[PDB]
This record gives C-alpha cells, sequence and structure tokens, in this order.
RNA sequence: UAAAGUUGCUGCAGUUAAAAAGCUCGUAGUUGGAUCU
RNA sequence: AGAUACCGUCGUAGUUCCGACCAUAAACGAUGCCGACCGGCGAUGCGGCGGCGUUAUUCCCAUGACCCGCCGGGCAGCUUCCGGGAAACCAAAGUCUUUGGGUUCCGGGGGGAGUAUGGUUGCAAAGCUGAAACUUAAAGGAAUUGACGGAAGGGCACCACC
C-alpha cells in the first residue's frame, strides 16, 4: 500500500470482501496469526482485519511483479476448492500452475518430467499444501501463502490472512490478486472496473454444475 | 530401554494404587494397570428372547440387563484376546475402539 | 577480510539475514532473497527499482519470516502504517 | 481374470494421447488404426491394446481421465469451465453483518456502508463440542 | 536461592540472541550489570539499553544487534595478575582479532585491553565476543 | 559433451556465471558436478580416505556393500568430502567423487597474529560435530604447521590451512564420523561472525535476475 | 514474538498480567467510599478487607471478608477513591 | 554438579584423592599389596634354579604345547 | 543363576560360617 | 611421564552403558538479592 | 519318564489389633535440591478476578450448577527442525570445546564380591562400613537387518479342506 491514496482499499473492493465472507476465519487462532485478527464474535469465529489483508495483498503483488519471467511464479492449489483459481490466475498473469497433486521431488528431483526451478511460489492453503512448501526449503524459494486463523506459518514468507475454506473466498482472492499484479504491471487501468469478474474463479461443485445443465 | 511413557500404568502424582484382583487368575494387579471393562448384557440371549417373550405373563415385560465389572490382568488380557500388541507408532493411540 | 598492507583477503563477503543479522551460508538452500517491486506516488504503477531482503533458513523454520519481512516492508514505507 | 497388464495399459494411454482425432468408440476400426499407426509385433496384444482403447474412449467421452492428457482436448475443458452467470454471487442488494464486523468496519473508516444490516448476535456462548 | 545477577543477566541476554529476539528484558538490575552492559555497549556488541526504575530493584530492555556470538560470566570471580592475563584470554576468547575478557580494577570495570594498557589487575568478572 | 539440465548449469556453461563464489553468495544448490569441474577442474585432487564393507543379513547369507569416503579439494580455499555405497568398489568411488565434488564448501582462512601477507590460519576456534565425534580447530602461528590425526590433517591440507592446531573427542576410529566432523567445522568457518563481517551488506542481483531473459531464450 | 517491544507494554495486556509481572509492579486493590442505606456519612474501606468493618457511625456491619474481595452489605453503596 | 566456590580447595581435594583411590592402576601402584604379592618384588628380572620342564596346554582356539619351566 | 537366590545361597553359606565358629 | 577430557581446577560422568542416599530435618563447611559520588 | 512344582483338598506360622525390635524393596520418574532463561495448543484440580445468557427458582439481591475468558500454584497430555543425545528419546535429559548460577551424594573395563576380615547396631534374622590375592578381552547400551516363537493378525492351494 505505502500510504498511497491510489492503492488503498475501496468500498466496491470491501463488499465484494464481505459477501464472500474473506473476514470469517475460524475457531482457533495461532500464535503466529494473531497481528492479523481483529477481535473474537462470540460464536467462537475469529473476524480477519480486511485492512491488513489488503497490506498483504498488495505486498504479495509487489513480490509477485517484481519476477521479470512471468512463468517464474509458480502457482499451486491441491484442494478442488482453489484449482480453477489457480488456472485462472495462472492465464491472467503467465504464470505456472500445479493444481490437482503435487509430486515430491518436482523441485529437488531433475530427472522428473515435471521438474521445474521456480523463482516465487504461491499457494491456497498452507496445511494442504504443505509438501511444496517444504520443498521450496531445498531450493531458496520464497513463499507466498492464503493463510486461516490457524495456519502455521513454518516456510512462509508473505502470509495474507484470510478465509481459505469456502470457494468464494478462495476465488476472490487469487481475482484480486491477479487483478493487482496486473494493474502494476502496466494492463489494466485503475479506474475502469475489471472485466474479469470474480465468479469466473470459483469452485464449480459438480452438484452445482449439474443444475446449471 | 523404555517402551512406554506411563509404563504400562496410570500412576501420575501418587505412590500407592490399591491391588485389586484378575476376574480369570485371581492376581494382584494395581487397579490403575489393571484392564476394566464394563459388560452390559441382556440376562436372556437373543436366541431365547422369542421363547421368553411369549411365554411371559406381562405385557411388555422389558427383559432385565446384567452389569458386570471384569478386571483383567495383562497375561489374562493378552490370552483372552480383550486387548492385542499393536505396532511401535499405533501404540501412542489412545483412542477406544470403535466397536 | 583486511590485512595490514590494506587489501581485502577473502574470497567472497557473505550476506547477512536483513531480520537477525546472521550470516547466511554457503550451503543454507532454506534462505531466500525476496525482492519487492515499489510503486510510484501518482500512477500506481510500477517504475523498475526495487527493494530487497534477504532471510535465513532458521527464520523461516521458526516461522518468523512472515513478521520479520511485514517489519522490514513498514520500515521502508512500502507498508502504510497500522 | 481379465486385468490388463502394464504394457497394454501404457501402450493404450500413449496411443490415445498421440491420435486422438483418429479414434472412437468401434473396437474394429480402433485395432486397425493401432496396426497402422503403431509396431505391435503379436496379434492378441494388439487386440487388448484396442480394447482397452476403446474402454477408454467410452471414458473419455463422459469426462476426463488421470492418464490421458490431450493437447486440444484442455482448450475445451477450460471454455467449458469458462462459465460467467449474469450476475455476480457477490453482488448483493443487502449482507448480513455482525455487530463486531461492524465495528471493525467502522474502525477501517467504511463505517458509512449502507448495504450492510446489522444482524443480532447469538445468545448461548455453546459453540464447542462435549468432551467425553 | 538466585545468585550473581550478572550471570542471571548474561544468560537472558545470551538466550534472547541465541533466539534471535531484538530486545531483551533483565531483572534485576544493578551498578555492576550496567558497566558490564556498558562496556560491552563501547565496543558496538549490544546496542542501546534503557534502565526502567522500580522502587525494589530496576530492570533493563536491552536492544541487540545480532553481533553477539557468546557472553558469559566466570564464577568464581578469580584474582587476575597481568601475567595471568594472556593465559585467560587464550583459554576464553575466539581469536586474538576480536572478543574481551571484562574485569573489575580499582580503574573500574573495563576491557582486558584497556587494562594492559592502564596496568592494572584485578577480578575476573567475564566475556563476550 | 556436457548439456545442463539445471538452470545454474545453463548459466555457468554459457559463460555468465563467473566465478564459484557467485553462487556461494546466493546459497544456490549445486546439482551437476560439470559446474565444479568447470570452475576448479585443472586444481582438484581426490583422495580415497576409506573403503568400508557393509553387511546386511539375508535368509541364505550376507550381501555385502562397499563405502567409500573420497576427500576433494584443491589446496586453495575449496574442500568437499562425499560418501557412497554401491555394490562394486569402483562404481562406489567414483560416486563419491561426484559427491564430494558437489558437496565443495568455501573455506575462511585467518591470522594468527599479524596481519601480514596471506591468510595461512582459521579465523577463529571452531567446532564440528557428527555423532559422539567433536573436531576443533584453533588458530596457530605460522610455520606451525597442521598439529592433527591422520584423516583431519587430509582434509586441513586440502582446504588450503598451512597452520591449525586441533582437538578431537569422542570415538574418532569410525573415519566416517571424524571426516564429517572436521568437515564441519571448516565449513563453519564462513559462518561465524566477526567483527570484519559487521558492515551492512549491499545486495546485488542473483544470476537467476541477471540472466532471466537469456535463461528464457534457451 | 521476536521484535516485541518490552519497553512499551499496552495497557489492556498490563492489565492482563500478574501484578507482580508488569514492567512495575501495581497493586490490583483499590479503597472504597461506602455509603450505608441510612447513615448520611461514608466510610473508608479497604476492597480486599479481612475484617468485618462496622460503621463507626451507626451498628450496620458494612462488608464481609472472603476469599479475595470483601462483600458488600446488600444496600451499601459504593464509589472509587482517585 | 561440582562446588565452584573461592574457598572450596579442601573439599576439591580431599575428593580428588579419595576417589583417586578408586583407580585399578592408581590403587594397585600406591596400596602395597600388588609389591609384596609380585614375585619379582618389583625388580625388573630375577635368578631363579630350574626346577623341571612343563609343557602348558595352549588356549582353545589355537592348539600347541608352549614349553615352561619351574623355577 | 538368578541373583535372588544366589544371595539366598550366600546368606544360607554365611549362616553356616557362623555357626561354626562360635 | 605424555597419550588419559580413562581422576576432569582448567575439563569427565550418574534415565536405559558403572553410577542420585528410601524420605525429610539439621551442626560444621560452601555459597549468598538491590542500595551509599 | 521323573515333580521335592505348576492344578486340586486339608492346613501350621503368618495374615488382624496393642506394645517393643528390625530399617530393608525394581523404597522407580531406574532421572538430587534451590534459582534464572528458552516454543505453541487444548484440557484438568484448587484459589482469586471479570462477562452476555440458561437453571435452583417462580419476585428481590443472592450464593450454588452450567457457559465464555484472565491470573497463580499443581498432576499431567498433545505438538514442535529450541536445543540436546550413541540412539531410544527429553521442553528438559536444553541454555557444554561459544566448556564456570549455588550446593549435597556418588561412578571409573568385566569377574573375585558387597566376599573375607576388623569395627559397629540388633534378641535373632540381619543392617551399615568394606578389601586383597587371583582371573579375564571383553562384559555392556541403543538401534538395523535376518532367523526363530508354544504371540496377534491377514492371504493362498483339491501335492489343503469342504
Ligand atoms: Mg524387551
Ligand atoms: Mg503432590
Ligand atoms: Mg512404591
Ligand atoms: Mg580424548
Ligand atoms: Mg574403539
Ligand atoms: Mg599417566
Ligand atoms: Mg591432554
Ligand atoms: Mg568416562
Ligand atoms: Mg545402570
Ligand atoms: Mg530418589
Ligand atoms: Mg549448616
Ligand atoms: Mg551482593
Ligand atoms: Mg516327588
Ligand atoms: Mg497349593
Ligand atoms: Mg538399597
Ligand atoms: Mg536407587
Ligand atoms: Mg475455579
Ligand atoms: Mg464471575
Ligand atoms: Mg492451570
Ligand atoms: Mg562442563
Ligand atoms: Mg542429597
Ligand atoms: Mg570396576
Ligand atoms: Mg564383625
Ligand atoms: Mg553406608
Ligand atoms: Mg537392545
Ligand atoms: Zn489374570
Amino acid at each position: 500500500s505505502g500510504a498511497l491514496d491510489v492503492l488503498q482499499m475501496k468500498e466496491e473492493d470491501v463488499l465484494k470482501f464481505l459477501a464472500a465472507g474473506t473476514h470469517l476465519g475460524g475457531t482457533n487462532l495461532d500464535f503466529q496469526m494473531e497481528q492479523y485478527i481483529y477481535k473474537r464474535k462470540s460464536d467462537g469465529i475469529y473476524i480477519i482485519n480486511l485492512k491488513r489483508t489488503w497490506e498483504k495483498l498488495l505486498l504479495a503483488a509487489r513480490a509477485i511483479v517484481a519476477i521479470e519471467n512471468p512463468a517464474d511464479v509458480s502457482v499451486i492449489s491441491s484442494r478442488n476448492t482453489g484449482q480453477r483459481a489457480v488456472l485462472k490466475f495462472a492465464a491472467a498473469t503467465g504464470a505456472t500452475p500445479i493444481a490437482g497433486r503435487f509430486t515430491p521431488g518436482t523441485f529437488t528431483n531433475q530427472i522428473q518430467a515435471a521438474f521445474r526451478e521456480p523463482r516465487l511460489l504461491v499457494v491456497t492453503d498452507p496445511r494442504a499444501d504443505h509438501q511444496p512448501l517444504t520443498e521450496a526449503s531445498y531450493v531458496n524459494l520464497p513463499t507466498i501463502a492464503l493463510c486461516n486463523t490457524d495456519s502455521p506459518l513454518r516456510y512462509v514468507d508473505i502470509a495474507i490472512p484470510c478465509n481459505n475454506k469456502g470457494a468464494h473466498s478462495v476465488g476472490l482472492m487469487w481475482w484480486m490478486l491477479a487483478r493487482e499484479v496486473l494493474r502494476m504491471r502496466g494492463t489494466i487501468s485503475r479506474e475502469h472496473p475489471w472485466e474479469v469478474m470474480p465468479d469466473l474463479y470459483f469452485y464449480r461443485d459438480p452438484e452445482e454444475i449439474e443444475k446449471e445443465e | 530401554t523404555k517402551k512406554r511413557r506411563n509404563n504400562g500404568r496410570a500412576k501420575k502424582g501418587r505412590g500407592h494404587v490399591q491391588p485389586i484382583r484378575c476376574t480369570n487368575c485371581a492376581r494382584c494387579v494395581p487397579k490403575d494397570k489393571a484392564i476394566k471393562k464394563f459388560v452390559i448384557r441382556n440376562i436372556v440371549e437373543a436366541a431365547a428372547v422369542r421363547d421368553i417373550s411369549e411365554a411371559s405373563v406381562f405385557d411388555a415385560y422389558v427383559l432385565p440387563k446384567l452389569y458386570v465389572k471384569l478386571h483383567y490382568c495383562v497375561s489374562c488380557v493378552i490370552h483372552s484376546k480383550v486387548v492385542r500388541n499393536r505396532s511401535r507408532e499405533a501404540r501412542k493411540d489412545r483412542t477406544p475402539p470403535p466397536r | 577480510m583486511q590485512n595490514d598492507a590494506g587489501e581485502f583477503v577473502d574470497l567472497y563477503v557473505p550476506r547477512k539475514c536483513s531480520a537477525s543479522n546472521r550470516i547466511i551460508g554457503a550451503k543454507d538452500h532454506a534462505s531466500i532473497q525476496m525482492n519487492v517491486a515499489e510503486v510510484d506516488k501518482v500512477t500506481g504503477r510500477f517504475n523498475g527499482q526495487f527493494k530487497t531482503y534477504a532471510i535465513c533458513g532458521a527464520i523461516r523454520r521458526m516461522g518468523e519470516s512472515d513478521d520479520s519481512i511485514l517489519r522490514l516492508a513498514k520500515a521502508d514505507g512500502i507498508v502504510s502504517k497500522n | 481374470g481379465r486385468v490388463r497388464t502394464k504394457t497394454v495399459k501404457k501402450a493404450a494411454r500413449v496411443i490415445i494421447e498421440k491420435y486422438y482425432t483418429r479414434l472412437g468408440n468401434d473396437f474394429h476400426t480402433n485395432k486397425r488404426v493401432c496396426e497402422e499407426i503403431a509396431i505391435i509385433p503379436s496379434k492378441k496384444l494388439r487386440n487388448k491394446i484396442a480394447g482397452y482403447v476403446t474402454h477408454l474412449m467410452k471414458r473419455i467421452q463422459r469426462g476426463p481421465v488421470r492418464g490421458i492428457s490431450i493437447k486440444l482436448q484442455e482448450e475445451e475443458r477450460e471454455r467449458r469451465d469458462n462459465y460467467v452467470p449474469e450476475v455476480s454471487a457477490l453482488d448483493q442488494e443487502i449482507i448480513e453483518v455482525d455487530p463486531d464486523t461492524k465495528e471493525m468496519l467502522k474502525l477501517l473508516d467504511f463505517g458509512s456502508l449502507s448495504n450492510l444490516q446489522v444482524t443480532q448476535p447469538t445468545v448461548g456462548m455453546n459453540f464447542k463440542t462435549p468432551r467425553g | 536461592v538466585r545468585m550473581n545477577v550478572l550471570a542471571d543477566a548474561l544468560k537472558s541476554i545470551n538466550n534472547a540472541e541465541k533466539r534471535g529476539k531484538r530486545q531483551v528484558l533483565i531483572r534485576p538490575c544493578s551498578k555492576v550489570i550496567v558497566r558490564f552492559l556498558t562496556v560491552m555497549m563501547k565496543h558496538g556488541y549490544i546496542g542501546e539499553f534503557e534502565i526502567i526504575d522500580d522502587h525494589r530493584a530496576g530492570k533493563i530492555v536491552v536492544n541487540l544487534t545480532g553481533r553477539l556470538n557468546k557472553c558469559g560470566v566466570i564464577s568464581p570471580r578469580f584474582d587476575v595478575q597481568l601475567k595471568d592475563l594472556e593465559k585467560w584470554q587464550n583459554n576464553l576468547l575466539p581469536s586474538r582479532q576480536f572478543g574481551f575478557i571484562v574485569l573489575t580494577t580499582s580503574a573500574g570495570i573495563m576491557d582486558h585491553e584497556e587494562a594492559r594498557r592502564k596496568h592494572t589487575g584485578g577480578k575476573i568478572l567475564g566475556f563476550f565476543f | 559433451e556436457w548439456m545442463p539440465v539445471t538452470k545454474l548449469g545453463r548459466l555457468v556453461k554459457d559463460m555468465k556465471i563467473k566465478s564459484l563464489e557467485e553462487i556461494y553468495l546466493f546459497s544456490l544448490p549445486i546439482k551437476e558436478s560439470e559446474i565444479i569441474d568447470f570452475f576448479l577442474g585443472a586444481s582438484l585432487k581426490d583422495e580415497v580416505l576409506k573403503i568400508m564393507p557393509v553387511q546386511k543379513q539375508t535368509r541364505a547369507g550376507q550381501r555385502t556393500r562397499f563405502k567409500a569416503f573420497v576427500a576433494i579439494g584443491d589446496y586453495n580455499g575449496h574442500v568437499g568430502l562425499g560418501v557412497k555405497c554401491s555394490k562394486e568398489v569402483a562404481t562406489a568411488i567414483r560416486g563419491a567423487i561426484i559427491l564430494a565434488k558437489l558437496s565443495i564448501v568455501p573455506v575462511r582462512r585467518g591470522y594468527w597474529g599479524n596481519k601480514i601477507g596471506k591468510p595461512h590460519t582459521v579465523p577463529c576456534k571452531v567446532t564440528g560435530r557428527c555423532g559422539s565425534v567433536l573436531v576443533r580447530l584453533i588458530p596457530a602461528p605460522r610455520g606451525t604447521g597442521i598439529v592433527s590425526a591422520p584423516v583431519p590433517k587430509k582434509l586441513l591440507m586440502m582446504a588450503g590451512i598451512d597452520d591449525c592446531y586441533t582437538s578431537a573427542r569422542g570415538c574418532t576410529a569410525t573415519l566416517g564420523n571424524f571426516a564429517k566432523a572436521t568437515f564441519d567445522a571448516i565449513s563453519k568457518t564462513y559462518s561465524y561472525l566477526t567483527p570484519d563481517l559487521w558492515k551492512e551488506t549491499v545486495f546485488t542481483k542473483s544470476p537467476y535476475q541477471e540472466f532471466t531473459d537469456h535463461l528464457v531464450k534457451t | 514474538p521476536l521484535a516485541k517491544d518490552l519497553l512499551h507494554p499496552s495497557p489492556e495486556e498490563e492489565k492482563r498480567k500478574h501484578k507482580k509481572k508488569r514492567l512495575v509492579q501495581s497493586p490490583n486493590s483499590y479503597f472504597m467510599d461506602v455509603k450505608c442505606p441510612g447513615c448520611y456519612k461514608i466510610t473508608t474501606v479497604f476492597s480486599h478487607a479481612q475484617t468485618v468493618v462496622l460503621c463507626v457511625g451507626c451498628s450496620t456491619v458494612l462488608c464481609q471478608p472472603t476469599g479475595g474481595k470483601a462483600r458488600l452489605t446488600e444496600g451499601c453503596s459504593f464509589r472509587r477513591k482517585q | 554438579g561440582k562446588c565452584r566456590g573461592l574457598r572450596t580447595a579442601r573439599k576439591l581435594r580431599s575428593h580428588r584423592r579419595d576417589q583417586k583411590w578408586h583407580d585399578k592402576q592408581y590403587k594397585k601402584a600406591h596400596l602395597g599389596t600388588a609389591l609384596k604379592a609380585n614375585p619379582f618384588g618389583g625388580a625388573s628380572h630375577a635368578k631363579g634354579i630350574v626346577l623341571e620342564k612343563v609343557g602348558v596346554e595352549a588356549k582353545q582356539p589355537n592348539s600347541a604345547i608352549r614349553k615352561c619351566v619351574r623355577v | 543363576m538368578r541373583a535372588k537366590w544366589r544371595k539366598k545361597r550366600m546368606r544360607r553359606l554365611k549362616r553356616k560360617r557362623r555357626k561354626m565358629r562360635q
């Protein structure tokens, strides 16, 4: 953010945050995530400070834009909740997606077919994407993670606090991270609303697709 | 080498626990160490339930239950297959079997 | 590094972690060197240079890398106050 | 036991991924295609490979398969995945908000939001599963 | 019971530095502790510290720069002459290029180099490098 | 002919990285021995410290394999240690040499007293540990040579240390642990925060950032 | 953790801490001005009073000792001093 | 742990000598029973009169007759 | 031989020795 | 005598390799919190 | 086969209480005591401090029973690349060759041997203290593979069974 008004959160972004339910964390708080929550509702649920989430998102975008080769960013999702969002983010920005199962040794074993050497790693859930997180610790690979209130922070360098359990919230953060990196890069203006809308990044939930058809 | 952190018993914070007797072999075993099982069973088994209900004099009598607390010494527990041996990692699980 | 004569007799000068000031060893592959692209104050666009931080493996293992990078960016003006 | 060996399965997967356009649901055309595009030194092995290719064609007909990866098929798959509703699910006339998140938004300087509807909070502080 | 407050202070700062923390609080404080922290100051190993005045015994909040490898105490506080100072620094210090032995002489509290300059021996307190 | 697979190998072969110290600066893992052969091929020597037969008991007999320990390093600034176990002794030695090349670490050398001439001894007292074996290197005056056991002496001479005092504790009869401990002590020489390294670091560009486009088109 | 200001503790967590474990120890007790239901004149009472405080201008019992804070008689009002 | 105070010299010395008595070589050299029981009486060599020639069985893993003499 | 029974046998031997040197 | 940091003041060990008294009290001994230019 | 045993029947001393001895246990956490620092998490027992909201009551404050936290002293548990360790494992068995907070006991290859002897305590049994000659290249600890088991689970076969 940098106290710049042009990079400050707007009313529309806040409304999308609240509609997606990003501020709604979990019933447990990791001690390394305490500086991101506001207070704890009487249902046991923690509320995430959305200003601070916006700041961490902007920092992650600044880290992403700082890599000259757009294909040298690796975007990983293991749960089905974030696979579509990850693929859309890769198509929009230019990163390399790994949707589905992460084969161990992708970073260490150079004989493997999928062997790659990224310069930045973005994951949807540090708990569910622990294998790439620990593999990054072998190849000097910085990591960006979407963290919940109970998300462990080992080997996580830029943590964006949010609700990474719901489909809408995960899709919304991947969509806004793409928007932020595109805006910083030079494509897309900050005044015209982005054409791509966040529902394109949402998990389709096959039983919902069947009703859709 | 130590096999179990709790030494196979549940004695923490005290010096002595009262001895009890194995229901099978009548062995003196500390109460915390002994393997205890609470059996609630129908007095009449399911095979004779129909005969008992047909030959009853009341309506909806509901057959009584039997409540027995069995205390077993480790040797008897293993021999009677009440408890089994497990792997070095499976030993740490204290969750009771689903059953 | 310096002898009495005045020249630097050393193979190389290693980097130090920007969070803990520890020397980052030659074979310590959990360490990272992040680059963060700062933005111009008018158009909100990447302008070309950046600010760089380096974190050792121990800090990352303890989970303190996130807070350390947050504070380093805050002191640099990258992250707004509060 | 009619369990196919890895020879048959890998051969069929490679054949399908390479020549998906030429194949179909017919065993007797698939076996000719296999004998034309591949070198299988046995007729029984050719028949087994063609049968598994037919089975896999039927499988891909109703969705994806973990073994196959067809480059042209992925474009159509993401085209189906490009579904966009008319109205965004995040565009709501009124969104319910707890008093605590309302206070947080006020501290954010976004307390002037109108779509927020401050719902009543919970009464009982019973959100934990009983132990035992 | 607690004896030799200096040992506790040095252990606390050593443990905080091993852990990578930027500030450490030491309690109780003492004039010996303050003099030791100041000789650590003048050589750039510690950083700025602040004394909190509780009416019983103060506390010290010490800022930490990662330049401190070890700091410890030597108990008992043996008497050191000028002749034996070389043996003591050979035993305790990691090199002749850096590291300091702290001692109380009649001239005050100072490192072994200043004690050599002033030609005074004393009692050893601790060391840091 | 060498055809690199890793990014670092491509950069090294393409005359983009000029020194091994640039790789050491960014703590990049080295996974191709041709990099070491390209940078220090002329000056590298190897020395098979030990061949040990290990045995695995089986239903019929003992299956025997051979473990080779190989120390490598030009006698100026660099050294490496490698352990490889294989069914044939020659294969084991070849693999151990490859591993020793992959494990080359830089050695920091200092002065005992006056800083006149080139560095000749360890910067300060350092310690390495590997399974009950503790090895301590102490700075020594010029011309004192290496006062150590033969096994650490080989590695210390191979690294480039001219003068050194040594103290070892534990079961040094296990050559592998002794060698790994002295290797660890040697490796710690550039991780000790001495006052001459207190100056704030100036961060440069990593090879992956300096040559992003060249890697893109190659 | 790591960079946590021990010099400037926050008031909420300073009250959260034990009385002897603060930066400067501050007692948790206080002195109250207690008004009887009928008597016009107030009495100074210790919050954690260990004695049965009697009204100096009457026979009314003002507070009863307990494990911690003393229990005021029903109707007897009180205001915190200073 | 051991005592470390400035006035603990007597305790340290007394403990060291008492524990020194638990060393096999030290006790053998300083107790005086070994020298009394030694047939040479502490000498490096001795002179004797041959009593008889004897053959001694070698220990179990190797079979041989060692030719000795009673002196 | 079990240590307990070895101690028992040694105690029997001691008892015999004490009774013999009355 | 060194090797023996296998007598350990420097400088060893005591869960399982040899090893912490069954437990507590207690004289001598040893050690002993800030504070005074 | 034998059984001076394991199984069964009877059954003395004892097992029980009081008064005097005995002072030994795998008397075990096989881990001295005092003090400081060093990660998280959820529980639990006692005491205190707060807070909606339910219950005893039917209305009054109460004070009890729950519920959500905080503090302190405990019995512990899970977790962790704190760090240690030969490892098993240990948040102490960490803050140790970067070796010093105070202080008690105590070990020094395996046997002979906790034996002989002297002393001392005890009615006794025995307790405490406690050698040497001589003998020996290992004894021992953790952990890895096999082999075996009268341990537990599965699976297979008309050279098994049905
Ligand atoms: Mg066993
Ligand atoms: Mg108790
Ligand atoms: Mg007991
Ligand atoms: Mg030694
Ligand atoms: Mg040996
Ligand atoms: Mg000697
Ligand atoms: Mg020596
Ligand atoms: Mg020893
Ligand atoms: Mg033992
Ligand atoms: Mg004990
Ligand atoms: Mg006394
Ligand atoms: Mg004093
Ligand atoms: Mg008989
Ligand atoms: Mg009987
Ligand atoms: Mg005993
Ligand atoms: Mg004992
Ligand atoms: Mg309570
Ligand atoms: Mg209350
Ligand atoms: Mg508690
Ligand atoms: Mg020590
Ligand atoms: Mg004691
Ligand atoms: Mg012995
Ligand atoms: Mg006698
Ligand atoms: Mg005794
Ligand atoms: Mg074993
Ligand atoms: Zn039994």
